């Protein structure tokens, strides 16, 4: 990165945090011209540049090196044995469009000693899905109850030349989206999930104004002020969970890992409140909830694609994801 | 020299060309037709014959099962002789016995040539259609792949029907259009174009070749034209223009095979032109291309001996292509 974890900054330095100066500076690179820092040099403006992604790719790929070098998972590294991912599918059309946002500009601009304020606001285009739910059917065939994570990915199926992808391929390309742990009973039994309570978004930020207006009246009328239903805000925003996809439509592979909860947990309780955030940003004050290592189950190579396909609490399915424009 | 008789005559001629004729009056005629045994026969007296049968008598023709250009100068020099003999002949007899007697001498793409363009620019051609020349010479239009398998199927005396595919390979965005410039019918209107107004063309051949130097700006236009409204329909972007100055950004391999000579070359991506001994320097093409464009800018053409030719009129730009081409 580097952090100040690192064991040895004098030998290996800082290659991520000065990479985005670098390449923050490229406009003005010994100073001559007195141009302030790029958008890279900020966490609020790197990704509106397109570097960012590309510098973030070859970071990914040193990471990639490292977890390419483990021996590939077997059937019995997988298994969750007695567990069996019978279906998978979902509620609701998996549907893209584009909605209005509103904020205040009020804070950028300069006010006048005893002139009144006027709002200010800029209005947005973001991206937005409707509200869909997982159903997993699964079997439990042990003889008692059984804490499980249920890790869920949306991988492509084929590149933009039109060529379909083996599971190697995609594994690296697949994007997070959601990771519970859920008990599930003996016998076989559906799973709902709702794409709202996904561990990986988080939904939009309350506006200034509101939290001004809800502070100023719990002060003033001696109220008690109680913001937690408000989540944190790291995490992808709920509105951009799924990709924009194409008007035509896109098919993608929705992958479904059903792990052993009573594993994955150990030390961090599955019946505590993780909250709503755990998959990427952790839980605030705790350990990570999840001691199985981040991109679990596809973060090891998969030259044999029969070793998935052959354990029972692996399941991929073709879903449609259609943009209304 | 009905024209019946006069296609089967031209059928026969054109029938497995790369072997001695099968056709027992085809034999008989190159055996014994002596071109200049009755100059009663052509036009002028017997002038082109005598040229052509110094140059064979000499030992001077290209050989047979050869690789032949139309592009190299000495090639089509010999072909364009043969041509002229047909040309001068009165009557079809003339005709038929002059391309027997010179199918069995000369070199097959040259003998091809000339009987295309004889019986398109003869009046004794009138009436008949010429066999598509993907079939007359299959190579030329047929990728090596498919050829080998025809080599096959004659190897082992099985008929059989080969799928051609395009060339190329998915991740190559430019076979999304192969379509286009590899359509064997397009192949043949862009041979039959040049075939009807040919850059060698001389009015004393007999006739003259209305507005060909603007019809050749005008077929090319629309073969790139219609070449971008394809890459359009595939999402690519309009085709970048050629300088000599710059990289040739898209490379080709195609895949194909002369019958005699080999392997057709390859294109590697992203190369700068070199110069080609024996053809020219590649700054040569720039002060070519600047001379032309000097015309153009000033509104005149100058000729061999100083004085301008106005082009700020209608016929301007079919002195152009005459210049151009
Ligand atoms: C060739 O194409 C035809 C139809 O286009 C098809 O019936 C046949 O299966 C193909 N042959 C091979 C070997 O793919
Ligand atoms: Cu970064
Ligand atoms: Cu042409
Ligand atoms: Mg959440
Ligand atoms: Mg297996
Ligand atoms: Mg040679
Ligand atoms: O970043
Ligand atoms: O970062």
């Amino acid at each position: 990165e580097s952090s100040m974890y690192s064991p040895n900054a004098q030998y290996y330095g800082s290659l991520h945090n000065t990479a985005h100066v670098m390449l923050g500076r490229q406009g003005d690179p010994h100073g001559k011209f007195n141009l302030p820092p790029g958008v890279m040099e900020h966490f609020e403006t790197a990704t509106r540049d397109p570097s960012f992604f590309r510098l973030h790719k070859y970071m990914d790929n040193i990471f990639k090196k490292h977890t390419d070098s483990f021996p590939p998972y077997t059937h019995d590294d997988l298994e969750f044995a007695g567990m069996a991912v019978d279906g998978v599918a979902i509620d609701g059309e998996l549907i893209t469009f584009f909605d209005e946002f509103q904020y205040s500009l009020i804070n950028a601009v300069d006010s006048g000693e005893s002139i009144e304020d006027v709002e200010i606001n800029a209005r947005v285009h973001r991206l937005n899905h409707k509200e869909f739910t997982y159903k997993i059917t699964v079997s439990n065939s042990i003889g008692s109850d059984h804490l499980a994570t249920f890790r869920i990915f949306l991988c492509p199926i084929e590149d933009n030349n039109g060529i379909t992808l083996t599971l190697d391929k995609a594994r690296w390309l697949c994007i997070e989206l959601d990771k519970f742990f859920q008990k599930v009973p003996s016998g076989t039994h559906t799973i709902h999930r709702s794409s709202k309570d996904s561990s990986v978004t988080v939904p939009d930020m309350p506006s200034f104004h509101s939290l001004k207006e809800q502070a100023d009246n719990a002060v003033n009328g001696g109220h008690d002020l109680d913001l937690s239903a408000y989540e944190r805000s790291c995490g992808i925003p709920d509105r951009m969970l799924l990709p924009k996809s194409k008007p035509e439509g896109m098919e993608f592979n929705l992958f479904v890992a059903v792990t052993d909860g009573v594993k994955d947990t150990e030390g961090h309780n599955g019946d505590h409140d993780h909250g709503g955030t755990h998959a990427q940003c952790g839980v605030h004050g705790e350990a990570y909830p999840d001691n199985r290592p981040l991109g679990y189950p596809l973060e090891r190579r998969i030259p044999d694609e029969r070793v998935f396909d052959g354990v029972p609490n692996i399941k991929h399915v073709v879903v449609k994801i259609v943009h209304h424009p | 020299s009905s024209t019946a008789h006069k296609q089967q005559n031209i059928n026969h001629l054109l029938d497995k060309i790369y072997e001695d004729t099968k056709y027992p009056d085809l034999q008989e005629i190159a055996k014994n037709f002596n071109p200049l045994g009755d100059t009663s026969m052509y036009n002028d007296q017997g002038a082109a014959a005598e040229v052509l049968m110094k140059e064979l008598n000499d030992h001077r023709l290209l050989e047979q099962h050869h690789w032949y250009s139309l592009f190299n100068a000495r090639q089509r020099e010999e072909a364009l002789m043969l041509f002229a003999v047909l040309n001068q002949c009165k009557v079809w007899h003339c005709f038929r016995n002059n391309a027997a007697y010179f199918r069995e001498q000369m070199n097959e793409g040259e003998f091809v040539y000339a009987l295309y363009v004889g019986v398109i620019h003869s009046k004794l051609g009138d009436g008949i259609v010429l066999p598509p020349l993907y079939e007359i010479t299959p190579h030329m239009f047929t990728n090596s792949e498919v050829i080998d398998k025809a080599y096959s199927a004659k190897m082992t005396q099985k008929a059989g029907t080969f799928n051609v595919s395009f060339t190329g390979t998915k991740k190559n965005k430019e076979q999304r259009v192969a379509y286009f410039g590899e359509d064997i019918g397009m192949n043949i209107h862009h041979v039959t174009w040049h075939m009807d107004f040919p850059f060698w063309w001389q009015d004393s051949y007999g006739n003259h070749l209305d507005r060909k130097g603007e019809l050749f700006f005008w077929v090319h236009h629309q073969l790139t034209a219609r070449f971008d409204f394809e890459r359009l329909s595939n999402w690519l972007d309009p085709v970048d223009e050629l300088h000599w100055d710059r990289i040739i950004r898209e490379g080709f391999a195609p895949l194909t095979s002369y019958k005699y000579g080999g392997e057709f070359p390859v294109r590697p991506d992203n190369i700068h032109f070199e110069d080609v001994d024996g053809v020219a320097h590649v700054h040569d093409m720039e002060i070519t291309e600047n001379r032309i464009y000097e015309a153009i800018d000033h509104g005149y053409i100058t000729a061999t001996d100083g004085h301008t030719i106005d082009i700020r009129q209608p016929k301007g730009i079919e002195l152009l292509g005459d210049i151009i081409e």
